[PDB]
């Protein structure tokens, strides 16, 4: 029953929501976040720890990717956030990463698109 | 320095089989060509000869 | 008489101002008779050990490529370096001489140079006699 | 500061012909032949072989590799020419026709009184001139020689000074396109040499970084 | 009517002449990145961030805790750096990477985190859900 | 609004522009556009070393102007056989032709660009440096045997 700060619609993306999953893909690293419509961040998780950086291989992959979504699956399960809104660019939408990323996102648990307010 | 853009393939989507073709000049050299009909020698004819030179095409013809 | 010439410079100012359109490129498109020639070619199985081989090769080449790109760029770092220096060297030695010597000449106009061959061309060689036949369509 | 004037010219042969792969663009090369004949959409000449095999066949059941021979022989009576006219004399660096796959440039040696160099070609030039006129006529003077070689442009490229009084030096950068030297057996030694063997020939410490602006190719 | 703005235009810096020499950018996430990273400095006029709640912005973090621990970063980033260089050196890394099929123990990066920076992210977690706000102010 | 101090955050169109000769000084000597034509008779050969020298363009920071491709030039081999005065069809050659069209440059860096091409010129390829004339620009045009025809009855 939260107030979500409907609007906008001339700028992208859409800033409904109480949390948005934001996936930054460098050249070199994979960054996710969490965040709320506040502008601070909730959980990441991101390819430049260590703690992931000795585990994986080749730090820019499609496996990282996959890596990258299952550990910021069981993170999020760990913090208790179960919806989050992912909005995605449609290029991005049909790459490879971003779609077996929401596969594990899913297989993880977290369910995408975020229920809708009650009395909006 | 030569061998930078060499190393190439035909981009396009549908296009026929070619074949590494030796080409000749009126000369010595030969270069390797991309082209049909599998024949591995390729030769360029000499055109028109000169004004002095048709004579001894002639002559070389007639001898 | 002077009505012919009237109608006459009617006639190349209207088709002046008609479009002066390209001709076409045969390269860029498709030849009609290429369509049927594909039911009898099938696709290849690609064996592991082939593709392995030819994934690890473009990864190599890529490093190759990429560690040409570099000696070549810094080749013509130096090469600029050196002209950089050099223009220096030369606006401080005389005014006159690089008030001549920043032109581009006329004789630079014809750049024409061939690229080279397999083989050296050999003396003594006679190839035989023919002619060309222009068939580009106009 | 008193400056003593000379030019210089640098003469650059192009290559003849292409240099041999590396076996890493051989083996690419064969990929690329290979994907190639994956993605090609067959021929003319495979076309009518294979219809004319279905078709005997068919008709024992109920020409191409002729001019496959025709061809093959016609390739292995010709004989191409020499790429290595280096190793069957081995020991003229002197010739124009020397080596084939890399560029080559040009020295002359002279005995001076006070000095004995071993030196890129250079030129003496009065203060009227112009340093392309001046490479022109050095080019066309001191070599004795029909060199048709096309000059690059108007700004200079190698650029020394060693001061005594200061003298000052500016080699310049042209292509041959034809030549023909006359007196080939001249006692005046030129030698025409590449980038590794100029390393192990050239002494001085202005000569020594010609290869800065020499392309290594 | 003009008046003169306090402080610097955002578009000023660029220059108006000379277009074509001016590098461009040709990519929508180039400018997601560069507008987002615009978004978050603090404009001398009336922004989103002063009017929605930034709650009173910079704030001086009185610290009650325990001192970080003091590891060698130079012996950190050697040791780092030689279990990198151990885990390219494999060939069946390269091949599960390419083959798309790989999978990474997910309770031991667990341990790892809970190790390295979980206290971090639990203080972020507390910082979000207002425990300090509640218990410290 | 016009009185705030924040007029003009909004202005853009300044910013892009949306709606030619040599120009020869004496000292800075900019030099304009210019057509470098590659001619080859292998397809391959064209297009990699046209790609080579846009993309070298590309990083040398030339202001590019076009990248097209000439019409092909089919040549025909007819050779006279052997022990009779008689023609045979041999070979098809095709001429294919990649040019760069490139808007401006320097003297010296026109040393330094030439010698580059030229020191990775392929097998096979024919490299022409020449400006922008109306014969050049003409070349993709087709032909005028109206105007030819206009003209012929105007003398
Ligand atoms: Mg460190």
């Amino acid at each position: 029953v939260a107030r979500k700060e409907r609007g906008w619609g001339t700028v992208w993306p859409s800033r409904e929501f109480w949390h948005r999953l934001r996936v930054i893909r460098t050249q070199h690293h994979i960054e996710a976040l969490v965040e709320h419509r506040n502008g601070q961040v909730v959980v990441s998780a991101s390819t430049r720890e260590w703690a992931i950086k000795k585990h994986l291989y080749s730090t820019r992959n499609v496996v990282a990717c996959e890596s990258v979504g299952r550990v910021l699956a069981e993170r999020c399960l760990e913090a208790g956030i179960n919806f989050m809104v992912y909005h995605p660019t449609p290029w991005e939408a049909a790459s490879d990463s971003i779609k077996r990323l929401q596969h594990a996102m899913t297989e993880g648990g977290v369910v995408l698109r975020e229920p809708r307010r009650i009395y909006e | 320095d030569c061998n930078r853009a060499l190393l190439t393939r035909l981009h396009r989507q549908t296009y026929a089989r070619l074949y590494p073709v030796l080409l000749v000049k009126q000369d010595g050299s030969t270069i390797h060509i991309r082209y049909r009909e599998p024949r591995r020698m390729l030769t360029m004819p000499v055109d028109l000869d000169s004004l002095s030179p048709e004579e001894r095409r002639a002559r070389f013809r007639k001898r | 008489d002077q009505a012919a010439k009237d109608r006459l410079k009617k006639r190349i100012r209207r088709l002046e101002k008609a479009s002066q359109e390209l001709i076409p490129i045969e390269d860029f498109i498709t030849p009609v008779k290429f369509l049927n020639k594909e039911r009898q070619r099938p696709p290849v199985e690609l064996p592991f050990e082939e593709s392995e081989r030819r994934a690890l090769l473009l990864k190599r080449w890529s490093l190759y490529k990429q560690r040409e790109h570099e000696m070549e760029r810094s080749a013509i770092r130096s090469l600029l370096e050196a002209q950089e220096e050099a223009l220096q060297e030369l606006r401080l030695s005389s005014p006159e001489l690089h008030a001549e010597a920043t032109k581009r000449d006329p004789s630079l106009f014809p750049f024409e140079r061939q690229g080279p061959d397999y083989t050296p061309p050999i003396s003594d060689y006679q190839p035989p006699e023919g002619r060309y036949q222009d068939i580009t369509k106009v | 500061s008193p400056w003593r004037l000379l030019g210089a010219l640098c003469l650059q042969r192009p290559p003849l012909v292409t240099k041999p792969l590396t076996p890493l663009q051989e083996e690419m090369a064969d990929l690329l032949q290979q994907i190639e004949i994956e993605r090609s959409l067959y021929s003319d000449h495979e076309l009518r072989a294979l219809d004319e095999a279905q078709q005997l066949a068919k008709k024992k059941s109920d020409l191409a590799q002729d001019l496959e021979d025709m061809w093959e022989q016609k390739f292995l009576h010709f004989k191409l020419g020499a790429r290595l006219t280096e190793a069957d004399k081995k020991d003229d660096r002197t010739s124009l026709h020397r080596k084939l796959d890399r560029n080559l440039i040009l020295l002359v040696r002279e005995k001076l009184g006070d000095q004995d160099i071993w030196m890129l070609p250079q030129s003496d030039w009065q203060p009227g001139e112009t340093l392309r006129q001046t490479a022109e006529r050095t080019l066309a003077t001191l070599s004795e020689n029909n060199m048709e070689a096309k000059f690059l442009g108007n700004a200079p490229c190698g650029h020394y000074k060693f001061k005594f009084l200061g003298a000052k030096v500016f080699f310049f950068k042209a292509l041959l396109l034809t030549g023909d030297f006359s007196q080939a057996g001249k006692k005046g030694h030129h030698v025409w040499v590449s980038k590794e063997e100029l390393g192990d020939y050239l002494k001085p410490k202005y000569l020594a970084q010609v290869r800065r602006f020499l392309l290594d190719l | 009517r003009r008046a003169a703005p306090l402080g610097p235009m955002p578009n000023e810096d660029i220059d108006v002449s000379d277009l074509e020499r001016l590098k461009k950018y040709r990519s929508f996430d180039r400018y997601r990145r560069r507008a987002e990273q615009e978004a978050r400095k603090p404009h001398w006029w009336r922004t989103y961030r002063e009017h929605f709640g930034e709650e009173s912005g910079p704030k001086d973090r009185v610290d009650i805790g325990l001192p970080p621990p003091k590891v060698s970063r130079t012996q950190q980033l050697l040791e780092r750096k030689q279990a990198l260089r151990e885990l390219r050196a494999n060939v069946e890394e390269e091949r599960a990477a390419r083959l798309q099929t790989a999978r990474i123990p997910l309770e031991a990066v667990r341990a790892e985190w809970e190790r390295t920076c979980g206290p971090y992210h639990k203080q972020r977690l507390a910082e979000y859900c207002g425990l300090y706000r509640d218990l410290f102010h | 609004y016009r009185s705030k101090p924040t007029h003009g955050i909004g202005r853009y169109k300044h910013l892009v522009k949306a709606q030619v000769r040599p120009i020869n000084l004496g000292t800075d000597y900019e030099y304009g556009v210019l057509n470098i034509h590659l001619i080859a008779y292998d397809m391959a050969l064209a297009e990699s070393y046209a790609q080579y020298v846009h993309n070298l363009c590309n990083h040398l920071a030339i202001k590019v102007e076009e990248s097209y491709a000439m019409p092909t030039k089919t040549m025909e081999v007819l050779q006279l056989q052997e022990q009779g005065s008689k023609m045979f069809l041999d070979a098809v050659l095709t001429t294919h032709e990649r040019v760069v069209q490139i808007s401006g440059l320097s003297a010296t860096f026109a040393e330094i660009f030439l010698e580059i091409i030229h020191s990775n010129l392929p097998e096979g390829v024919k490299l022409s440096v020449r400006e922008h004339t109306e014969e050049d620009f003409k070349g993709r045009f087709k032909a005028r045997p109206e105007l030819e025809e206009l003209l012929a009855k105007l003398n």
